[PDB]
Protein backbone atom coordinates (compact mmCIF):
# COMPACT_ATOMS: atom_id res chain seq x y z
CA UNK A 1 0.00 0.00 0.00
CA UNK A 2 1.37 3.52 -0.79
CA UNK A 3 0.57 6.62 0.80
CA UNK A 4 -2.62 8.30 -0.39
CA UNK A 5 -4.27 11.30 0.17
CA UNK A 6 -7.11 13.21 -1.84
CA UNK A 7 -6.14 16.79 -0.12
CA UNK A 8 -3.11 16.56 0.85
CA UNK A 9 -2.30 19.32 3.81
CA UNK A 10 -0.78 21.41 2.10
CA UNK A 11 -3.52 21.86 -0.43
CA UNK A 12 -6.37 22.25 2.41
CA UNK A 13 -4.29 24.85 3.57
CA UNK A 14 -3.93 26.75 0.17
CA UNK A 15 -8.07 25.95 -0.38
CA UNK A 16 -8.38 29.05 1.91
CA UNK A 17 -8.96 32.15 -0.39
CA UNK A 18 -7.13 34.77 1.71
CA UNK A 19 -4.36 34.35 4.73
CA UNK A 20 -4.17 36.34 7.79
CA UNK A 21 -0.26 35.22 7.93
CA UNK A 22 0.50 36.08 4.62
CA UNK A 23 -1.88 39.39 4.55
CA UNK A 24 0.31 40.90 7.72
CA UNK A 25 3.39 39.56 6.13
CA UNK A 26 3.32 41.32 3.00
CA UNK A 27 1.65 44.39 4.56
CA UNK A 28 4.27 45.39 7.17
CA UNK A 29 6.93 44.36 4.86
CA UNK A 30 5.55 47.64 3.35
CA UNK A 31 7.42 50.22 4.93
CA UNK A 32 10.92 48.43 4.37
CA UNK A 33 10.52 47.57 0.85
CA UNK A 34 8.77 50.99 -0.28
CA UNK A 35 10.10 53.93 2.26
CA UNK A 36 13.38 54.54 4.43
CA UNK A 37 12.34 53.46 8.08
CA UNK A 38 16.01 54.55 9.52
CA UNK A 39 17.32 57.83 7.45
CA UNK A 40 16.02 60.97 10.45
CA UNK A 41 16.20 64.60 9.08
CA UNK A 42 16.27 67.30 10.79
CA UNK B 1 8.33 15.81 10.13
CA UNK B 2 7.84 18.66 12.49
CA UNK B 3 5.07 21.24 11.58
CA UNK B 4 4.29 23.12 14.90
CA UNK B 5 6.22 26.68 15.14
CA UNK B 6 8.88 27.33 17.04
CA UNK B 7 7.26 28.90 20.25
CA UNK B 8 8.98 31.19 22.75
CA UNK B 9 8.24 34.26 25.35
CA UNK B 10 8.85 37.63 24.64
CA UNK B 11 8.39 41.32 25.77
CA UNK B 12 6.95 44.47 23.91
CA UNK B 13 7.97 47.83 25.22
CA UNK B 14 5.93 50.72 23.53
CA UNK B 15 4.40 53.86 24.33
CA UNK B 16 0.87 54.76 22.78
CA UNK B 17 1.00 58.38 21.75
CA UNK B 18 -2.33 59.10 21.35
CA UNK B 19 -2.91 63.42 19.81
CA UNK B 20 -6.80 64.91 20.17
CA UNK B 21 -8.06 67.54 18.47
CA UNK B 22 -11.03 68.70 19.89
CA UNK B 23 -13.46 71.68 18.39
CA UNK B 24 -15.62 73.56 21.38
CA UNK B 25 -19.48 74.60 20.38
CA UNK B 26 -21.64 76.79 22.24
CA UNK B 27 -23.34 73.66 24.19
CA UNK B 28 -21.21 70.83 22.99
CA UNK B 29 -17.91 69.42 22.23
CA UNK B 30 -16.72 67.54 19.32
CA UNK B 31 -13.96 65.14 18.17
CA UNK B 32 -12.20 66.19 14.58
CA UNK B 33 -9.60 64.03 14.26
CA UNK B 34 -7.39 61.57 16.59
CA UNK B 35 -3.89 60.73 15.64
CA UNK B 36 -2.93 57.74 17.18
CA UNK B 37 0.79 56.44 16.78
CA UNK B 38 2.61 53.41 18.48
CA UNK B 39 6.42 54.85 19.57
CA UNK B 40 8.90 52.53 20.66
CA UNK B 41 10.91 52.79 24.02
CA UNK B 42 14.60 53.54 23.35
CA UNK B 43 17.41 51.22 24.71
CA UNK B 44 18.56 52.73 27.73
CA UNK B 45 14.91 53.30 28.74
CA UNK B 46 14.62 49.51 28.71
CA UNK B 47 17.52 48.73 30.95
CA UNK B 48 17.90 51.51 33.59
CA UNK B 49 14.33 52.55 34.13
CA UNK B 50 12.03 49.78 33.04
CA UNK B 51 13.87 46.71 34.02
CA UNK B 52 15.91 48.49 36.98
CA UNK B 53 13.46 51.17 38.59
CA UNK B 54 10.07 49.54 37.43
CA UNK B 55 9.20 53.41 35.57
CA UNK B 56 8.62 54.47 32.59
CA UNK B 57 9.65 57.86 31.05
CA UNK B 58 6.03 59.89 29.94
CA UNK B 59 7.63 61.15 27.33
CA UNK B 60 8.55 59.31 24.13
CA UNK B 61 11.38 60.45 21.59
CA UNK B 62 11.15 58.31 18.32
CA UNK B 63 11.61 58.69 14.70
CA UNK B 64 8.81 58.47 12.35
CA UNK B 65 8.04 59.67 8.43
CA UNK B 66 12.08 60.64 8.44
CA UNK B 67 11.47 62.73 11.57
CA UNK B 68 12.62 63.58 15.06
CA UNK B 69 9.62 63.96 17.33
CA UNK B 70 9.15 64.23 21.07
CA UNK B 71 5.71 63.49 22.75
CA UNK B 72 5.01 64.43 26.55
CA UNK B 73 1.91 62.98 28.68
CA UNK B 74 0.38 66.45 29.05
CA UNK B 75 2.31 68.51 27.07
CA UNK B 76 3.71 69.64 30.45
CA UNK B 77 7.30 68.58 31.66
CA UNK B 78 8.92 65.31 31.68
CA UNK B 79 8.69 62.95 34.96
CA UNK B 80 8.87 58.94 35.43
CA UNK B 81 5.43 57.24 35.77
CA UNK B 82 5.16 54.53 38.43
CA UNK B 83 4.32 51.40 36.19
CA UNK B 84 1.62 49.57 37.20
CA UNK B 85 -0.50 46.30 36.88
CA UNK B 86 -3.43 46.61 34.44
CA UNK B 87 -7.14 45.50 34.39
CA UNK B 88 -7.74 41.51 34.25
CA UNK B 89 -9.25 39.72 31.73
CA UNK B 90 -9.93 36.00 30.45
CA UNK B 91 -6.77 34.18 28.35
CA UNK B 92 -4.54 37.56 28.16
CA UNK B 93 -0.95 38.06 29.33
CA UNK B 94 0.02 40.45 31.96
CA UNK B 95 0.71 43.95 30.90
CA UNK B 96 1.14 47.04 32.36
CA UNK B 97 0.41 50.65 31.95
CA UNK B 98 1.20 54.00 33.01
CA UNK B 99 -2.11 55.64 32.30
CA UNK B 100 -5.59 54.71 31.84
CA UNK B 101 -7.58 58.72 31.12
CA UNK B 102 -6.52 59.49 27.83
CA UNK B 103 -5.85 63.85 28.47
CA UNK B 104 -8.15 65.98 26.18
CA UNK B 105 -7.63 69.37 26.32
CA UNK B 106 -9.86 71.73 29.02
CA UNK B 107 -13.00 73.12 27.20
CA UNK B 108 -12.36 76.61 25.71
CA UNK B 109 -14.65 78.59 22.88
CA UNK B 110 -14.80 77.98 19.03
CA UNK B 111 -10.83 77.35 18.94
CA UNK B 112 -9.81 74.14 18.34
CA UNK B 113 -7.17 72.77 20.92
CA UNK B 114 -4.84 70.09 21.10
CA UNK B 115 -4.53 67.39 23.54
CA UNK B 116 -1.32 64.53 23.79
CA UNK B 117 -1.53 61.51 25.70
CA UNK B 118 1.35 59.00 26.16
CA UNK B 119 0.93 56.14 27.69
CA UNK B 120 3.67 53.65 28.27
CA UNK B 121 2.92 49.95 27.58
CA UNK B 122 4.56 46.84 28.72
CA UNK B 123 3.42 43.20 27.91
CA UNK B 124 4.33 39.66 27.63
CA UNK B 125 3.71 38.18 24.51
CA UNK B 126 4.10 34.80 22.92
CA UNK B 127 5.95 34.42 19.93
CA UNK B 128 6.62 32.21 17.08
CA UNK B 129 8.51 31.40 14.26
CA UNK B 130 8.83 28.93 11.26
CA UNK B 131 11.05 27.32 9.03
CA UNK B 132 14.26 28.72 8.10
CA UNK B 133 13.56 30.80 11.44
CA UNK B 134 14.19 34.20 9.05
CA UNK B 135 11.37 36.17 10.65
CA UNK B 136 9.31 35.39 13.56
CA UNK B 137 6.11 37.14 14.85
CA UNK B 138 3.66 38.55 18.28
CA UNK B 139 0.83 37.46 19.25
CA UNK B 140 0.07 41.47 18.66
CA UNK B 141 0.13 40.72 15.05
CA UNK B 142 2.99 42.76 14.66
CA UNK B 143 6.42 41.14 12.60
CA UNK B 144 10.00 41.67 13.46
CA UNK B 145 11.78 41.09 10.78
CA UNK B 146 15.12 38.90 11.95
CA UNK B 147 15.89 35.04 12.77
CA UNK B 148 15.28 34.84 16.52
CA UNK B 149 18.35 33.25 16.60
CA UNK B 150 20.54 36.08 15.47
CA UNK B 151 23.17 37.73 17.92
CA UNK B 152 26.83 38.05 18.28
CA UNK B 153 28.06 35.18 20.06
CA UNK B 154 29.39 32.21 18.19
CA UNK B 155 28.44 33.62 14.82
CA UNK B 156 24.95 34.02 15.28
CA UNK B 157 25.56 37.08 13.34
CA UNK B 158 25.47 35.15 9.86
CA UNK B 159 21.79 34.35 11.04
CA UNK B 160 18.86 37.05 8.84
CA UNK B 161 18.02 40.32 9.93
CA UNK B 162 17.06 43.06 8.00
CA UNK B 163 17.51 45.68 10.14
CA UNK B 164 20.03 48.26 10.18
CA UNK B 165 23.22 47.22 12.93
CA UNK B 166 22.29 49.96 15.75
CA UNK B 167 18.59 49.08 15.80
CA UNK B 168 19.53 45.79 17.28
CA UNK B 169 21.15 44.95 20.79
CA UNK B 170 22.80 42.34 22.85
CA UNK B 171 23.25 42.79 26.74
CA UNK B 172 24.97 40.46 28.38
CA UNK B 173 24.29 39.19 32.13
CA UNK B 174 20.97 40.88 32.12
CA UNK B 175 18.92 40.76 35.62
CA UNK B 176 15.02 40.73 34.83
CA UNK B 177 12.99 42.16 38.10
CA UNK B 178 9.61 41.75 37.30
CA UNK B 179 6.84 44.65 37.75
CA UNK B 180 4.51 43.88 39.96
CA UNK B 181 20.05 34.40 37.09
CA UNK B 182 22.25 36.16 34.39
CA UNK B 183 20.62 35.74 31.18
CA UNK B 184 21.46 37.32 27.65
CA UNK B 185 18.82 39.40 25.77
CA UNK B 186 18.30 40.41 22.04
CA UNK B 187 16.91 44.04 21.90
CA UNK B 188 15.26 45.41 18.61
CA UNK B 189 13.54 48.63 17.99
CA UNK B 190 11.31 48.51 14.94
CA UNK B 191 9.72 51.46 13.84
CA UNK B 192 6.81 50.40 15.95
CA UNK B 193 7.78 49.22 19.57
CA UNK B 194 10.83 47.48 21.21
CA UNK B 195 11.08 43.79 21.54
CA UNK B 196 12.98 41.50 23.63
CA UNK B 197 13.64 37.99 24.25
CA UNK B 198 16.06 35.89 25.68
CA UNK B 199 18.66 34.67 23.33
CA UNK B 200 19.58 31.03 22.80
CA UNK B 201 21.58 29.40 20.50
CA UNK B 202 19.88 28.02 17.27
CA UNK B 203 20.92 24.28 17.09
CA UNK B 204 20.44 23.05 19.89
CA UNK B 205 16.63 24.64 20.62
CA UNK B 206 15.04 23.69 16.80
CA UNK B 207 14.28 20.73 15.42
CA UNK B 208 12.76 19.73 11.81
CA UNK B 209 11.60 16.29 13.40
CA UNK B 210 9.29 15.63 16.45
CA UNK B 211 8.87 12.85 18.65
CA UNK B 212 5.70 11.14 17.23
CA UNK B 213 5.74 7.81 18.90
CA UNK B 214 7.34 5.50 21.49
CA UNK B 215 6.93 1.43 20.58
CA UNK B 216 8.31 -0.58 23.07
CA UNK B 217 8.46 -3.66 20.36
CA UNK B 218 8.53 -3.00 16.70
CA UNK B 219 9.86 -6.17 15.14
CA UNK B 220 12.24 -5.34 11.92
CA UNK B 221 12.02 -7.87 8.81
CA UNK B 222 14.03 -7.98 5.23
CA UNK B 223 11.75 -8.49 2.55
CA UNK B 224 12.36 -8.37 -0.69
CA UNK B 225 15.26 -5.78 -0.66
CA UNK B 226 13.63 -3.71 1.92
CA UNK B 227 12.92 -3.69 5.88
CA UNK B 228 9.82 -4.14 7.43
CA UNK B 229 9.57 -2.49 11.07
CA UNK B 230 6.00 -3.54 12.12
CA UNK B 231 4.48 -2.86 15.26
CA UNK B 232 1.07 -4.47 17.31
CA UNK B 233 0.74 -1.57 19.66
CA UNK B 234 -0.47 0.81 16.97
CA UNK B 235 -1.18 -1.87 14.26
CA UNK B 236 1.12 -0.10 11.77
CA UNK B 237 4.03 -1.25 9.02
CA UNK B 238 6.56 1.45 7.65
CA UNK B 239 8.87 0.07 5.31
CA UNK B 240 12.00 1.14 4.58
CA UNK B 241 15.30 1.32 2.31
CA UNK B 242 17.79 -1.18 3.95
CA UNK B 243 20.68 1.56 4.16
CA UNK B 244 20.30 3.81 6.79
CA UNK B 245 19.92 7.41 7.00
CA UNK B 246 22.43 9.26 7.95
CA UNK B 247 20.99 12.09 10.46
CA UNK B 248 23.76 14.13 8.48
CA UNK B 249 21.06 15.01 6.13
CA UNK B 250 18.78 16.24 8.02
CA UNK B 251 18.64 19.80 8.04
CA UNK B 252 18.64 21.39 11.72
CA UNK B 253 18.12 17.62 13.11
CA UNK B 254 19.90 17.94 16.28
CA UNK B 255 16.93 17.15 18.84
CA UNK B 256 16.47 13.77 17.17
CA UNK B 257 19.70 11.78 18.81
CA UNK B 258 18.88 13.18 22.10
CA UNK B 259 15.47 12.40 22.22
CA UNK B 260 16.27 9.14 20.58
CA UNK B 261 18.52 8.28 23.28
CA UNK B 262 16.27 9.45 26.41
CA UNK B 263 13.73 7.44 24.88
CA UNK B 264 15.09 4.15 24.52
CA UNK B 265 17.06 4.88 27.73
CA UNK B 266 13.92 5.36 29.55
CA UNK B 267 11.94 2.30 28.03
CA UNK B 268 14.91 -0.03 28.44
CA UNK B 269 14.84 0.42 32.20
CA UNK B 270 11.18 0.02 32.84
CA UNK B 271 10.42 -3.21 30.44
CA UNK B 272 13.87 -5.24 29.73
CA UNK B 273 15.51 -4.45 32.66
CA UNK B 274 17.03 -7.80 32.68
CA UNK B 275 15.14 -10.03 30.07
CA UNK B 276 16.76 -8.31 27.12
CA UNK B 277 20.60 -6.61 26.56
CA UNK B 278 21.05 -4.10 23.56
CA UNK B 279 22.99 -4.81 20.92
CA UNK B 280 25.00 -1.98 18.79
CA UNK B 281 24.40 1.91 18.60
CA UNK B 282 20.87 3.14 17.55
CA UNK B 283 19.80 3.53 14.02
CA UNK B 284 18.06 5.44 11.63
CA UNK B 285 15.65 4.59 8.38
CA UNK B 286 12.99 6.83 6.47
CA UNK B 287 10.00 4.96 5.89
CA UNK B 288 7.65 5.46 3.15
CA UNK B 289 5.58 8.79 3.74
CA UNK B 290 8.55 10.42 5.53
CA UNK B 291 8.53 8.73 8.71
CA UNK B 292 11.96 8.76 10.31
CA UNK B 293 12.57 5.55 12.64
CA UNK B 294 14.99 5.21 15.05
CA UNK B 295 15.44 1.51 16.35
CA UNK B 296 17.12 0.43 18.89
CA UNK B 297 17.70 -3.51 18.57
CA UNK B 298 17.43 -5.82 20.97
CA UNK B 299 18.38 -9.13 22.21
CA UNK B 300 16.61 -12.49 23.94
CA UNK B 301 19.49 -13.71 27.11
CA UNK B 302 18.80 -17.05 25.85
CA UNK B 303 21.27 18.71 3.61
CA UNK B 304 17.27 18.68 3.01
CA UNK B 305 13.55 18.37 4.56
CA UNK B 306 11.51 15.71 5.03
CA UNK B 307 7.95 16.08 4.10
CA UNK B 308 5.26 13.35 6.49
CA UNK B 309 1.94 12.52 4.61
CA UNK B 310 -0.88 13.69 6.47
CA UNK B 311 -2.29 10.24 6.29
CA UNK B 312 -1.04 6.62 8.11
CA UNK B 313 -4.16 4.77 6.66
CA UNK B 314 -1.43 3.68 4.04
CA UNK B 315 0.57 2.01 6.73
CA UNK B 316 -2.21 0.70 8.52
CA UNK B 317 -3.82 -0.71 5.99
CA UNK B 318 -0.19 -2.48 5.29
CA UNK B 319 -0.34 -4.00 8.76
CA UNK B 320 -4.36 -5.26 8.40
CA UNK B 321 -3.09 -6.76 5.07
CA UNK B 322 0.12 -8.40 6.05
CA UNK B 323 -1.15 -10.16 8.93
CA UNK B 324 -4.39 -11.23 7.05
CA UNK B 325 -2.09 -12.58 4.00
CA UNK B 326 0.30 -14.12 6.72
CA UNK B 327 -1.66 -15.94 8.72
CA UNK B 328 -4.49 -16.68 5.77
CA UNK B 329 -1.26 -18.36 3.53
CA UNK B 330 0.13 -20.14 7.10
CA UNK B 331 -3.02 -21.81 6.92
CA UNK B 332 -4.16 -22.98 3.60
CA UNK B 333 0.05 -24.18 3.61
CA UNK B 334 -0.68 -26.33 6.18
CA UNK B 335 -4.13 -27.45 4.73
CA UNK B 336 -2.31 -28.23 1.25
CA UNK B 337 0.21 -30.05 3.04
CA UNK B 338 -1.94 -32.12 4.48
CA UNK B 339 -4.21 -32.97 1.42
CA UNK B 340 -1.02 -34.24 0.02
CA UNK B 341 0.04 -36.25 2.99
CA UNK B 342 -3.61 -37.45 2.44
CA UNK B 343 -3.55 -38.68 -0.75
CA UNK B 344 -0.21 -39.79 -0.13
CA UNK B 345 -1.23 -41.99 2.87
CA UNK B 346 -4.54 -43.30 1.01
CA UNK B 347 -2.76 -44.61 -1.93
CA UNK B 348 -2.07 -47.70 0.06
CA UNK C 1 -7.18 -1.22 16.89
CA UNK C 2 -6.75 2.28 19.00
CA UNK C 3 -6.75 5.71 17.63
CA UNK C 4 -4.21 7.32 15.97
CA UNK C 5 -3.39 10.45 14.24
CA UNK C 6 -0.41 11.95 12.57
CA UNK C 7 -1.28 14.98 13.69
CA UNK C 8 -4.24 16.01 15.76
CA UNK C 9 -6.94 18.59 14.84
CA UNK C 10 -5.25 20.95 17.20
CA UNK C 11 -1.87 20.72 15.73
CA UNK C 12 -3.13 20.98 12.66
CA UNK C 13 -4.99 24.79 13.49
CA UNK C 14 -2.12 25.29 15.60
CA UNK C 15 0.63 24.90 12.77
CA UNK C 16 -1.06 28.16 11.13
CA UNK C 17 1.47 30.76 12.87
CA UNK C 18 -1.33 33.83 13.74
CA UNK C 19 -3.98 33.34 13.99
CA UNK C 20 -7.14 35.93 13.11
CA UNK C 21 -9.38 35.01 16.09
CA UNK C 22 -6.72 35.29 18.37
CA UNK C 23 -5.36 38.34 17.27
CA UNK C 24 -8.27 40.40 17.22
CA UNK C 25 -9.19 38.88 20.64
CA UNK C 26 -6.37 40.30 21.94
CA UNK C 27 -6.18 43.53 19.88
CA UNK C 28 -9.85 44.67 21.46
CA UNK C 29 -9.42 44.06 24.66
CA UNK C 30 -6.68 46.88 24.12
CA UNK C 31 -9.42 49.91 25.57
CA UNK C 32 -10.86 47.49 28.75
CA UNK C 33 -7.13 46.42 29.55
CA UNK C 34 -5.35 49.36 28.99
CA UNK C 35 -7.53 51.94 29.95
CA UNK C 36 -11.02 53.52 31.32
CA UNK C 37 -13.72 52.43 28.67
CA UNK C 38 -16.51 54.54 31.12
CA UNK C 39 -15.33 57.74 33.19
CA UNK C 40 -16.48 60.41 31.61
CA UNK C 41 -14.71 63.60 32.21
CA UNK C 42 -16.48 67.19 31.83
CA UNK D 1 -25.35 21.93 -15.21
CA UNK D 2 -23.87 20.80 -11.72
CA UNK D 3 -20.20 20.63 -9.66
CA UNK D 4 -19.09 17.10 -7.86
CA UNK D 5 -18.24 17.22 -4.38
CA UNK D 6 -15.13 15.19 -3.46
CA UNK D 7 -14.76 13.98 -0.23
CA UNK D 8 -11.10 14.56 1.61
CA UNK D 9 -11.14 10.61 2.31
CA UNK D 10 -10.25 7.96 0.55
CA UNK D 11 -9.97 5.37 2.88
CA UNK D 12 -13.03 3.66 2.15
CA UNK D 13 -11.55 3.01 -1.41
CA UNK D 14 -8.13 1.36 0.07
CA UNK D 15 -10.60 -0.14 2.19
CA UNK D 16 -12.64 -1.47 -0.31
CA UNK D 17 -9.76 -3.03 -2.37
CA UNK D 18 -8.36 -5.00 0.43
CA UNK D 19 -11.60 -5.97 1.65
CA UNK D 20 -12.01 -7.60 -1.93
CA UNK D 21 -8.83 -8.74 -2.89
CA UNK D 22 -8.90 -10.96 1.12
CA UNK D 23 -12.61 -11.67 0.03
CA UNK D 24 -11.72 -12.87 -3.59
CA UNK D 25 -8.55 -14.81 -2.29
CA UNK D 26 -10.13 -16.12 0.55
CA UNK D 27 -12.73 -17.43 -1.85
CA UNK D 28 -11.11 -19.03 -4.49
CA UNK D 29 -9.52 -21.25 -1.71
CA UNK D 30 -12.00 -22.19 -0.11
CA UNK D 31 -13.70 -23.20 -2.84
CA UNK D 32 -11.20 -25.09 -3.88
CA UNK D 33 -11.17 -26.69 -0.51
CA UNK D 34 -14.70 -27.32 -1.20
CA UNK D 35 -14.25 -29.39 -4.17
CA UNK D 36 -10.97 -31.32 -3.40
CA UNK D 37 -13.66 -32.57 -0.52
CA UNK D 38 -16.17 -33.44 -2.21
CA UNK D 39 -14.38 -35.01 -4.82
CA UNK D 40 -12.63 -37.20 -1.78
CA UNK D 41 -15.65 -38.51 -0.93
CA UNK D 42 -17.06 -39.21 -3.78
CA UNK D 43 -13.60 -41.23 -4.14
CA UNK D 44 -13.70 -42.59 -1.15
CA UNK D 45 -17.04 -43.99 -1.22
CA UNK D 46 -15.80 -46.85 -3.37
CA UNK E 1 -12.69 18.22 -7.37
CA UNK E 2 -10.48 21.33 -7.36
CA UNK E 3 -10.16 23.36 -4.97
CA UNK E 4 -7.16 25.42 -5.08
CA UNK E 5 -8.08 28.58 -6.10
CA UNK E 6 -7.29 29.80 -9.75
CA UNK E 7 -4.05 31.70 -9.64
CA UNK E 8 -2.46 34.26 -12.15
CA UNK E 9 -0.17 37.49 -12.09
CA UNK E 10 -1.74 41.26 -11.49
CA UNK E 11 0.20 44.59 -11.02
CA UNK E 12 -0.46 47.42 -8.53
CA UNK E 13 -0.25 51.23 -9.47
CA UNK E 14 -0.84 53.32 -6.48
CA UNK E 15 0.72 56.33 -5.15
CA UNK E 16 0.89 56.32 -1.37
CA UNK E 17 -0.39 60.17 -0.29
CA UNK E 18 0.92 60.97 3.03
CA UNK E 19 -0.17 63.81 5.10
CA UNK E 20 1.96 65.05 7.68
CA UNK E 21 1.04 67.56 10.86
CA UNK E 22 3.65 68.74 12.65
CA UNK E 23 4.32 71.10 15.82
CA UNK E 24 7.37 72.64 16.60
CA UNK E 25 8.10 74.09 19.97
CA UNK E 26 10.97 75.76 21.67
CA UNK E 27 13.21 72.79 21.91
CA UNK E 28 11.77 69.61 20.32
CA UNK E 29 9.30 68.90 17.75
CA UNK E 30 5.57 66.50 17.64
CA UNK E 31 3.52 64.70 15.02
CA UNK E 32 0.06 66.29 15.79
CA UNK E 33 -1.70 63.63 13.03
CA UNK E 34 -0.48 61.45 9.72
CA UNK E 35 -3.02 61.41 7.21
CA UNK E 36 -2.25 58.53 4.99
CA UNK E 37 -3.81 57.08 1.48
CA UNK E 38 -3.40 55.20 -1.30
CA UNK E 39 -4.34 57.11 -3.90
CA UNK E 40 -5.18 55.65 -7.75
CA UNK E 41 -3.22 55.84 -10.95
CA UNK E 42 -5.56 56.76 -13.65
CA UNK E 43 -5.49 54.74 -17.02
CA UNK E 44 -3.10 56.75 -19.26
CA UNK E 45 -0.10 57.70 -16.55
CA UNK E 46 -0.03 53.93 -16.84
CA UNK E 47 0.01 53.75 -20.65
CA UNK E 48 2.09 56.97 -21.55
CA UNK F 1 9.13 53.55 -6.11
CA UNK F 2 10.06 56.85 -6.73
CA UNK F 3 10.58 58.25 -3.65
CA UNK F 4 12.14 57.05 -0.11
CA UNK F 5 12.09 59.81 2.52
CA UNK F 6 8.82 61.12 3.58
CA UNK F 7 8.90 64.81 3.02
CA UNK F 8 8.04 66.88 6.15
CA UNK F 9 8.07 70.61 6.51
CA UNK F 10 11.15 72.82 7.83
CA UNK F 11 11.01 73.94 11.09
CA UNK F 12 9.72 76.92 12.02
CA UNK F 13 8.06 78.64 15.74
CA UNK F 14 4.99 77.18 17.63
CA UNK F 15 2.81 77.03 14.33
CA UNK F 16 1.77 73.68 12.95
CA UNK F 17 2.81 72.78 9.41
CA UNK F 18 1.84 70.81 6.57
CA UNK F 19 3.93 68.67 4.88
CA UNK F 20 2.96 66.41 2.14
CA UNK F 21 4.58 63.09 0.92
CA UNK F 22 3.44 61.13 -2.83
CA UNK F 23 5.65 58.23 -3.38
CA UNK F 24 4.28 56.48 -7.05
CA UNK F 25 4.60 52.71 -6.41
CA UNK F 26 3.98 49.62 -9.05
CA UNK F 27 4.22 46.17 -7.65
CA UNK F 28 4.11 42.73 -8.80
CA UNK F 29 1.78 40.69 -6.72
CA UNK F 30 -0.37 37.31 -7.38
CA UNK F 31 -3.80 37.02 -7.37
CA UNK F 32 -6.60 34.58 -6.20
CA UNK F 33 -9.94 33.85 -7.30
CA UNK F 34 -12.72 30.85 -6.31
CA UNK F 35 -15.65 29.77 -8.14
CA UNK F 36 -17.60 30.80 -9.53
CA UNK F 37 -14.86 33.00 -9.90
CA UNK F 38 -17.16 36.31 -9.46
CA UNK F 39 -14.19 38.67 -7.67
CA UNK F 40 -10.73 37.94 -6.72
CA UNK F 41 -8.38 39.40 -4.41
CA UNK F 42 -4.56 39.97 -4.78
CA UNK F 43 -1.52 39.71 -2.05
CA UNK F 44 -1.99 42.86 -0.87
CA UNK F 45 -5.29 41.91 0.94
CA UNK F 46 -7.32 44.62 -1.09
CA UNK F 47 -9.93 43.44 -3.20
CA UNK F 48 -11.14 43.78 -6.56
CA UNK F 49 -15.17 43.51 -7.29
Amino acid sequence: FVPLEVYTRHEIKDSGLLDYTEVQRRNQLHDLRFADIDTVIH
Amino acid sequence: ENIAPYKFKATMYYKDVTVSQVWFGHRYSQFMGIFEDRAPVPFEEVIDKINAKGVCRSTAKYVRNNLETTAFHRDDHETDMELKPANAATRTSRGWHTTDLKYNPSRVEAFHRYGTTVNCIVEEVDARSVYPYDEFVLATGDFVYMSPFYGYREGSHTEHTTYAADRFKQVDGFYARDLTAPTTRNLLTTPKFTVAWDWVPKRPSVCTMTKWQEVDEMLRSEYGGSFRFSSDAISTTFTTNLTEYPLSRVDLGDCIGKDARDAMDRIFARRYNATHIKVGQPQYYQANGGFLIAYQPLLSNTVERIKTTSSIEFARLQFTYNHIQRHVNDMLGRVAIAWCELQNHELT
